[PDB]
Order: C-alpha cells, then sequence, then structure tokens
C-alpha cells in the first residue's frame, strides 16, 4: 500500500492476503531483520 | 448444479462457504475457474383430490 508518511504509521484499513505457506515447523523464538550492509 | 461463477475468488481462495458451513462455490483443481454450486431442485408434493 503506498503511504506518503515515512515517520509515523498511517490511519486507515487494509487487509493482508497470504503470499506463501512454508511447511517447516521449527522453533522460531527470536528473529532479526536484515538491514543493508565501529572504531571510526 | 454446477454453473459458471461471476464471483472473483482471490488467487489464494478455493472454496466458497455459506452460512451453514456448506460450499456454495468451488474452484476446479484442473482448470483455474470458479463454479457456483446450487442444490438440485427440491420441494413437497401435494395431492389435490
Ligand atoms: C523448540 O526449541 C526450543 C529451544 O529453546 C526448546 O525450548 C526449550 O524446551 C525445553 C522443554 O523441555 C525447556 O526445558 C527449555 O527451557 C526451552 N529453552 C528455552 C531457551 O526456552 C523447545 O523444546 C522446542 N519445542 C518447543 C515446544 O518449544
Amino acid at each position: 500500500t503506498p503511504i506518503n508518511l515515512v515517520r509515523d504509521l498511517p490511519q486507515g484499513f487494509s487487509a493482508l492476503e497470504p503470499l506463501v505457506d512454508l511447511p517447516i515447523g521449527i522453533n522460531i523464538t527470536r528473529f532479526q531483520t536484515l538491514l543493508a550492509l565501529s572504531s571510526s | 448444479v454446477l454453473t459458471e461463477s461471476n464471483k472473483k475468488f482471490l488467487p489464494f481462495q478455493q472454496f466458497g462457504r455459506d452460512i451453514a458451513d456448506t460450499t456454495d462455490a468451488v474452484r476446479d483443481p484442473q482448470t483455474l475457474e470458479i463454479l457456483d454450486i446450487t442444490p438440485c431442485s427440491f420441494g413437497g408434493v401435494s395431492v389435490i383430490t
């Protein structure tokens, strides 16, 4: 959904359709995002 | 009775349920098309004499 705001969550309503169902069945207990990529 | 359905099933949707948990619309596994389901006609028979 296109949103002009980039600093605050917008106001409205939209439903998310599924994209894929992965039949894996692990522990996921913790997760981390992968950003694009400290002396000086 | 199977009939061509004008319902726009989303790509991930296959079945169409009614209030009674009955499928009133299905998607054919072979051809990706949606068919309405309507039960065969029924009713009481009254004998006038
Ligand atoms: C999923 O993996 C986690 C690994 O953390 C397991 O969690 C441990 O499960 C045992 C159960 O006997 C606990 O004694 C541990 O305290 C749990 N570890 C942590 C860090 O919480 C788990 O067994 C696996 N299955 C389930 C249902 O969680």
